[PDB]
RNA sequence: CUGUGCG
């Protein structure tokens, strides 16, 4: 709007409405007359009959590729005549030749090419999908591991609470000291709880929450103990305040609400540390980096086990769900090939018995696909269970649907309940196919079940194209796909080996292999990496064209082509009408003939066909182009920057404290890509500021 | 026809309380719908019996059971045990007479109240008055304190005709020594100040009051054969069926309203075939 | 599964919270409001005080269809709040004290009492009833779901509940005391006693009322056959079949637009005026009677902008959407059979 | 009994534009008759 | 900005 601050808000308005009666009244070109008129006004669609339309020396050669084959008046018979004889043709010169498009189903044929397309019979690996899959393998020694085989613990998750929520307060500006006194205050309250009730680190603490030498911390964060006196031994000679300097600033200009009345103070006497850690032996991690099966042979389990097994999946999936929800701006004290020594990575959680309790430890934290370790501990030993490496994020669904998806397997089954035997070979097998679609989240997985929907589709019907078995077939890649693609084709070679023509209880069988097919929506659909999916949409986006041969280099983006532009812009427009109604060379080829156009239009003009051409209530009544799906654009964050430092600029009228951290808070309302997009504009106005200092 | 309506509500009642015993307070009697006590604006006909509480129901009493019995007309023929007491200064006057008064009916209630009067202290002759308020507190039902607060202006106490004893002998008890219109209520309410209270709750059961488990007294109520048959339908369950039917009889016992005639009417009644309900009472 | 996802973030299950458990095949003829007076029912194991308030709202009913001349008088009572306004309805329907200090001593914690649980979570960068965000929602016109769930938590644990003031949830949930008076103990943690909230207040609000606001909502929404009591029924896996809802509908089913609008206009005109109609300029047509003071949408309108838990208004002016239900006889042999008698108990005429 | 402040609210509720120009500037307890002073009157909605 | 729980 013209408004502004200078003026009673009353006077623009008659200002231009007196201007523009002025130029209306007398002139003095064409356009600049127009578009002076048409920026004064305030609101004003088709029916644009103001512009000029005006040529350019250019639009005829459009014309004649375009519009000489068009006539539009072809009479009825005429057209009658011609499919006549296009028919005869056509029945003598490609079908007969064999050069068809569709054929008879041929179902016994159509499974041996199914069992040879899905079950590999040239690979290497074994029929035994848990030590196919590294997840499967863990939880399966979990749960045959588990299924076989008091206020000091409350006090001690509480004091976590507390240090855990005033740790968010960053009121020291530092963090590695932070952390620093932390851990003191942990190793303060340790040796406070075990000065006395001996019944506590042994009992009620391996039976808790203790390994090896290794004790949890705030953050998630498990540290060795050993190294946690090497670094209280330091800050002392060189500054023996530092303490100090930490005990008087809990009570001044803190919120001084804390219940560390003595187990802050303290100094850390490191005889009963060092008296702690030599109590317990070492039992560090390995972290296993980068034959024979005995396997319980799953096939002949009971039916108890299998839901365990669910359950412990379903554990280990909210623990990786937990893990995903570390924090983000956190550093480690220390810093870190085949076989990697942890003593300061990061644990979580989970619970199976009363006595034995699951831990899964990973290096690093973030948003994307990491490496982790699972370790179990019955009462107080540690044992190996194993390692394996995914992405978190497409572990939400079985986080707790250990009992929809059991009670999808009964219902399933009993569909099947008109002949006693069917169920016993196909429910287990069933079972065993969704663990390891859920174990395995990949796009290979549900492509290949959308594949097997179009081949029951084909097979339960009559009359399918050719080219179908090529578009059934998916590379296997981990030899992870193997294992269900394997389990898919079984089951649908038991339910439809023998005699099964659509004569019996077929319809309820074609249900079940229908939702077996569907089973695919379970992997959840969000691109495990986006830069090779723009890389993928780009390829497909411009290998037609390309092929084709009409994708020319950048234009002028202002309406002027050159000679070769335009060149090859009627080149691509004549081939794309260069197409006869006899050659079969071009039937996969972009393209169409002008002559039947002709025929159609013809024949719909003349209300030939089921509807014509009598209509109706007559129809004539900022992100940046180049950047699309980033959660930023430079625009946005230019404008941001620009906002800030001319705020801060204004602000001087010196000394700026952290304060202008908090206005980029302000205007930008976080996932790890927007703490990184926050930290670099943070970095940005810290240096603009620097810079107008000097 | 407000007879037919009042004999409807009446066999309403009864057949309600034909499956299990009830109060008959505000939660059990405006709970059910035909309610035309409020309706009829010229209202000069009504029921019987209740006649007597639903005409407190048109200016809607939070009560639970008062004890109405104004046939025994507890607003007359009161006995007048009264008396007086001294004074207080605070001229101010302030006095606390009790009584006991009774009802025609057996009951009995007692009846405070608390009086003062700021007046003008006189040279000689009698006294000057300026202001007089009065405060009643006590038992007393919806009739019993609207009698208390009848009586106590119809009293020979101070407001009359004089009757002040004075013989220096209210003096002597306040002074230690030995030588020588407020009719506002109209309520059940023990106004703002009383004893306790909340106990003795009526519950009905076979067309029969019960205080505590006595019978009091039955009315009278027809059935015709159409709305009695009718009104057997449904409800919601069958016990409920069983038990009015064993209870019909003898409900029947002590009224003379025969006047389901003998016919397919019956058969429409016998649908609901319990015979040896029908057939135990004889 | 749905229950236990948001108990794990530490809200605390509710008396309404998710879908309730043991449901039946009425989900056909059943919006959320029958099936959160079902879960409201089933929590109460012999009903008498539920039975109780019902024959109170099948009353106001009866003196609010016909019966009677009501309404307009209810938008009063209601405004105020939740014990009030309960009591009030009480004496217009038949009660006593007792009535009023036995039936409010069921009392659940609501967290979004003094407002809403304030809280940002993984949106996109850069960027009052809820009634009013359905009409003005009505008149205009890449995250994942793992992130979605752990900003959800990561807002959970943090100041969220307001008072006067924000404080955490755990402080809110210590407060309670443990009095254990054998009526807040048939559903632990879900409906408590007057004094075993002395210490906190504020957050206190009784259920009966919340029950009585649903049961008047389904009046106006699928008829008065909601008023009966439920009672029991004295197949092969393989037969399904169709079915039709069979409700009965007594707002003038067809409920055209700019009807609301009048109704919140003549009601409430500062509601109108602000947060209201700002974007209109046929304002003229629900200016003029365009059928002003419907069947029941007078009275039904009020329960949506007290209790924000309803979702009614914007429900209303929907498509059943489904208008076929496929099931199996043998979920309909044991469906609860809940016909309900004339309210007129049907002697009337 | 016909008190004041009763036909104030239904010329409000039926005619806002009477009740808006023409109507109560000079007036400082709106409010009473504002939040519910008795609308909807027995008769005086139709005989208005 | 600012997460501590599935027994
Ligand atoms: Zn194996």
């Amino acid at each position: 709007n013209y408004n502004n601050r200078f003026v009673a808000d009353w006077v623009i308005e008659r200002i231009r409405w007196l201007l523009i009666e002025i130029l209306k009244a007398s002139k003095s070109e064409d356009q600049e007359y127009q578009r002076l008129i048409h920026s004064l006004s305030n609101v004003k669609l088709e029916n644009l009959e103001h512009l000029k339309r005006n040529s350019l020396d250019y639009d005829e050669r459009l014309n004649e590729s375009l519009f000489i084959g068009l006539k539009g008046d072809i009479r009825e018979s005429t057209v009658r005549e011609e499919l006549i004889k296009l028919k005869l043709w056509f029945k003598d010169e490609v079908f007969s030749k064999g050069l068809g498009k569709f054929k008879l189903t041929d179902r016994r044929e159509l499974l041996e090419s199914l069992s040879s397309l899905g079950a590999h019979l040239d690979s290497d690996v074994s029929s035994c999908p848990f030590c196919n899959n590294k997840l499967m393998e863990i939880v399966y020694n979990v749960t045959f591991s588990c299924v076989e085989r008091s206020n000091i613990e409350k006090h001690y998750l509480s004091v976590l609470s507390l240090c855990n929520k005033i740790k968010g307060l960053k009121v020291f500006n530092t963090r590695r000291n932070t952390l620093l006194f932390l851990d003191l205050i942990m190793v303060n309250l340790m040796v406070d709880i075990s000065d006395s009730c001996q019944d506590a680190i042994e009992s009620l603490r391996k039976s808790g929450l203790i390994v090896g030498q290794m004790v949890m911390l705030v953050n998630d964060r498990v540290l060795d103990i050993l190294e946690a006196v090497k670094l209280i031994r330091k800050k002392i000679g060189t500054n023996p305040n530092w303490v100090k300097n930490c005990s008087k600033i809990l009570e001044r200009s803190h919120p001084e609400i804390w219940h560390h009345l003595s187990t802050l103070i303290k100094q850390p006497d490191f005889n009963s540390l060092i008296s702690i850690a030599q109590h317990l032996v070492s039992d560090r991690p390995i972290m296993r980096y980068s034959k024979i099966c005995r396997h319980k042979l799953f096939q002949e389990m009971s039916s108890f086990e299998q839901m365990r097994l669910f359950k412990t999946l379903s554990s280990i999936s909210l623990s990786l769900i937990n893990s995903m929800k570390t924090s983000f701006s956190s550093r480690l004290l220390v810093n870190e090939f085949g076989n990697v020594r942890l003593r300061e990575c990061y644990a979580q959680r989970f619970y199976l018995a009363e006595s034995l309790v699951g831990f899964l430890f990973y290096q690093k934290t973030g948003e994307r696909s990491r490496c982790y370790s699972v370790y179990l501990s019955d009462n107080g030993v540690m044992s190996e269970q194993g390692s394996f490496y995914c992405d978190p994020k497409r572990f939400f669904l079985p986080v707790f649907s250990d009992e929809v998806l059991a009670g999808m397997c009964e219902e399933m089954t009993s569909w099947l309940d008109f002949d006693t035997g069917l169920m016993n070979d196909t429910g287990p097998i069933l079972r065993l196919l969704v663990l390891a679609i859920l174990c395995s989240p990949s796009k290979r997985n549900q492509t290949f079940l959308q594949g097997l929907r179009y081949f029951l589709m084909a097979f339960a019907n009559q009359i399918h194209h050719i080219d179908l078995t090529s578009k059934l077939v998916v590379e296997c890649k981990s030899s992870s796909e193997v294992v269900v693609q394997r389990l898919a084709v079984g089951l649908f070679i038991r339910l439809l080996s023998g005699e099964s023509d659509a004569s019996l209880f077929f319809s309820r069988r074609f249900k079940y292999l229908l939702n077996v097919s569907y089973l695919c929506h379970l992997i959840t659909k969000e691109t495990p990496d986006r830069l090779t999916d723009q890389i993928k949409c780009f390829e497909k986006f411009i290998e037609p064209k390309v092929k084709f041969g009409c994708a020319v280099v950048n234009p002028s983006l202002n309406g002027k082509l050159t000679v070769d532009q335009e060149d090859i812009m009627i080149n691509g427009l004549k081939k794309f009408f260069s197409k006869s109604l006899r050659d079969t060379e071009d039937v996969q080829t972009p393209g169409v003939c002008k002559e039947l156009l002709n025929y159609c239009v013809s024949l719909f003009n003349r209300g030939k066909l089921k509807v014509s051409g009598e209509l109706k209530n007559n129809p004539f009544r900022i992100p940046k182009l180049d950047e699309l799906g980033n959660i930023l654009s430079t625009y946005d964050k230019e404008k941001l920057v620009s906002a800030c430092v001319s705020s801060m600029a204004e602000r001087f009228k010196n000394l700026d404290p952290d304060s202008t951290d908090y206005l980029i808070l302000k205007n930008l309302t976080l996932t790890e890509e927007q703490v990184e997009s926050f930290n670099e504009i943070k970095h940005d106005v810290q240096v603009a500021l620097a810079k107008m200092a000097d | 026809s407000p007879q037919q309506i009042c004999t409807n509500f009446k066999t309403q009642l009864v057949l309600s309380s034909m499956v299990n015993p009830l109060v008959l307070s505000t939660s059990c009697l405006k709970s059910f719908f035909w309610f035309n006590e409020v309706l009829e604006l010229e209202d000069d006909s009504q029921i019987e019996l209740a006649e007597l509480t639903d005409f407190a129901l048109m200016v809607k009493n939070q009560n639970v059971s008062r004890a109405m019995f104004v046939e025994d007309i507890a607003m007359g023929y009161v006995v007048s045990n009264f008396e007086g007491v001294r004074i207080s200064l605070s001229d101010h006057v302030r006095m606390s007479t009790k009584f006991k008064l009774k009802r025609k009916m057996v009951y009995s209630f007692s009846l405070e109240c608390i009086m003062d009067v700021g007046e003008i202290q006189n040279k000689e002759v009698i006294l000057k008055v300026v202001a007089v308020d009065q405060s009643v507190s006590g038992s007393g039902g919806n009739h019993m304190l609207l009698d208390g607060v009848s009586v106590v202006a119809s009293l020979p106490l101070f407001t009359g005709q004089a009757s002040f004893d004075l013989a220096a002998m209210l003096i002597e008890s306040n002074l230690a020594g030995s030588n020588d219109s407020p009719e506002l209520s109209d309520k059940y309410s023990y106004r703002l100040s009383g004893p306790e209270n909340q106990e003795d709750p009526l519950v009905l059961k076979d067309g029969a009051f019960y205080v505590g488990g006595e019978r009091l007294s039955t009315y009278k109520v027809e059935f015709t054969g159409d709305l009695v048959v009718k009104a057997l339908g449904a409800l919601e369950d069958d016990e409920s069926v069983v038990s009015m039917l064993h209870q019909l009889w003898p409900y029947l016992k002590a009224t003379s309203q025969v006047i389901l005639f003998q016919q397919e009417d019956f058969t429409i009644v016998h649908d609901l075939y319990k015979k040896q309900l029908t057939k135990s009472i004889e | 599964r749905v229950n236990q996802l948001i108990r794990y973030s530490g809200y605390g299950e509710t008396p309404f919270g998710a879908i309730e458990d043991q449901d039946v095949k009425d989900w056909v003829d059943g919006s959320r409001g029958y099936r959160l007076q079902r879960k409201i029912e089933a929590i109460f194991h012999d009903d008498k005080e539920t039975s109780f308030i019902r024959n109170c709202a099948r009353k106001v009913f009866n003196d609010i269809k016909r019966g009677r001349i009501f309404e307009e008088n209810l938008i009063n009572l209601i405004g105020r709040g939740g014990d009030e306004a309960l009591t009030g309805f009480l004496q217009y329907a038949g009660c006593s004290e007792q009535e009023v200090n036995r039936v409010l001593n069921y009392r659940w914690v609501n967290l979004s009492s003094f407002g809403d649980l304030r809280l940002v979570l993984r949106t996109k960068l850069m960027t009052v009833p809820t009634l009013i965000k359905t009409l003005q929602s009505k008149l205009s016109r890449q995250s994942s779901v793992a992130s979605g769930f752990i900003g959800f938590c990561k807002s959970m644990g943090s100041k969220c509940v307001r008072d006067g003031g924000f404080l955490y949830i755990k402080e809110v949930y210590s407060g309670v005391s443990a009095c254990t008076c054998e009526i807040c103990a048939l559903k632990p943690k879900i409906i408590y006693c007057n004094n075993s909230l002395n210490k906190v207040s504020q957050f206190s609000k009784p259920i009966l009322w919340d029950y009585f606001s649903l049961v008047l909502t389904n009046a106006c929404e699928l008829g008065e056959w909601v008023f009966s009591t439920v009672k029991e029924p004295q197949n092969n896996q393989n037969f399904f079949w169709a079915v039709k809802p069979k409700v009965v509908r007594q707002i003038e089913d067809q409920l055209g637009m700019n009807h609301v609008l009048q109704s919140i206009r003549r009601n409430y005109p500062v509601l109108f005026d602000e947060h209201l109609t700002p974007f209109m300029n046929d304002l003229q047509v629900s200016r003029t009677m365009d059928s002003g003071r419907l069947k029941f949408l007078d009275v039904c309108i009020a329960l949506d902008m007290m209790n924000e838990n309803l979702g009614i208004i914007s429900h209303l002016l929907k498509t059943r959407d489904n208008s076929v239900y496929i099931v199996k006889q043998s979920d309909c042999a044991l469906a609860h059979i809940r016909q309900s008698s004339y309210t007129d108990w049907e002697l009337g005429l």
